[PDB]
């Protein structure tokens, strides 16, 4: 749209209560079936067995002149034991878990700036003893 | 083809006991026994297969010539995969000659596997050419 405000329409990243700032945001959905090919014959069959594990993407940035510390803080928290609530900026929240995490940061390229490239999994609980 | 020669023979002596009606002693301890030679194999490599029933000459014999035909046939075996797919006694002229086979082969197995992507084909065991 012409007047479209961005910064009110997408929601302020952060995980396990840290806030950050996101660039990017993607999602992986989908849905897992077989697929029936039949010798001699022109027919094929599918059948449903599920729903695919959902994973979200995105790259977070850092510049400010204490940028290596929230880069440090970020790390700490990301290392975390266990899952924790996600709030993915275009799909609301969410309880995630980190996967990887990589941090680019070059001196005599690009000083100040830091950007984190985010890996996280839709994470549940079962309960302990198989349901 | 692989024809080997650690399931090879050369004298098979077959000995036993005669079960029959009335005979005893030496008739039935001592004469029994019986050595079938192949003269394909080489040096003596003997072998002593025992019977279990009414061994007659012609029982002793016999029992010997099917094990001289059970490690004959092992000692040539030739696995053949050949494309698309009625020889589970077929006999067939096979020529192979970089390993010098002109010769006319019986199968003894055959396996028909497809899989629809990449097969068809037939998987067929033969028997040695003495």
């Amino acid at each position: 749209g012409p007047c479209y405000n961005p910064d009110a329409e997408y929601l302020p990243a952060s995980f396990k209560g840290f806030s950050f700032d996101a660039d990017s945001s993607d999602s992986d959905h989908g849905r897992n079936g077989a697929e029936a090919e039949f010798v001699f014959g022109e027919r094929t069959g599918y059948a449903d067995l599920g729903i695919k594990i959902k994973s979200y993407q995105l790259r977070a940035r850092f510049q400010t002149n204490d940028h290596i510390a929230q880069t440090n803080a970020f790390i700490a928290v990301l290392e975390s034991p266990g899952p924790g609530l996600l709030v993915h900026p275009t799909r609301g929240t969410v309880f995630a878990a980190c996967r990887s995490a990589r941090v680019t940061d070059s001196k005599v390229d690009a000083a100040g700036v830091t950007y984190v490239e985010l890996d996280f999994v839709e994470a549940n609980s079962v309960l302990s003893g198989f349901g | 083809a692989e024809q080997s020669e650690d399931q090879a023979n050369s004298q098979i002596t077959v000995k036993g006991h005669r079960t029959q009606k009335g005979v005893w002693g030496n008739d039935a301890i001592v004469q029994p026994v019986q050595t079938v030679a192949d003269s394909w194999v080489g040096a003596n490599i003997p072998l002593t297969i025992q019977h279990y029933g009414d061994a007659t000459n012609e029982g002793l014999q016999r029992r010997a010539k099917f094990e001289a035909d059970r490690r004959a046939a092992e000692s040539k075996s030739v696995s053949v995969t050949v494309f698309h797919v009625w020889d589970i006694g077929t006999v067939h002229y096979v020529e192979i000659p970089p390993e010098g086979i002109f010769d006319v082969l019986e199968c003894v197995s055959l396996t028909y596997t497809v899989d629809a992507k990449s097969t068809l084909e037939t998987k067929l065991e033969l028997a040695p050419p003495p």
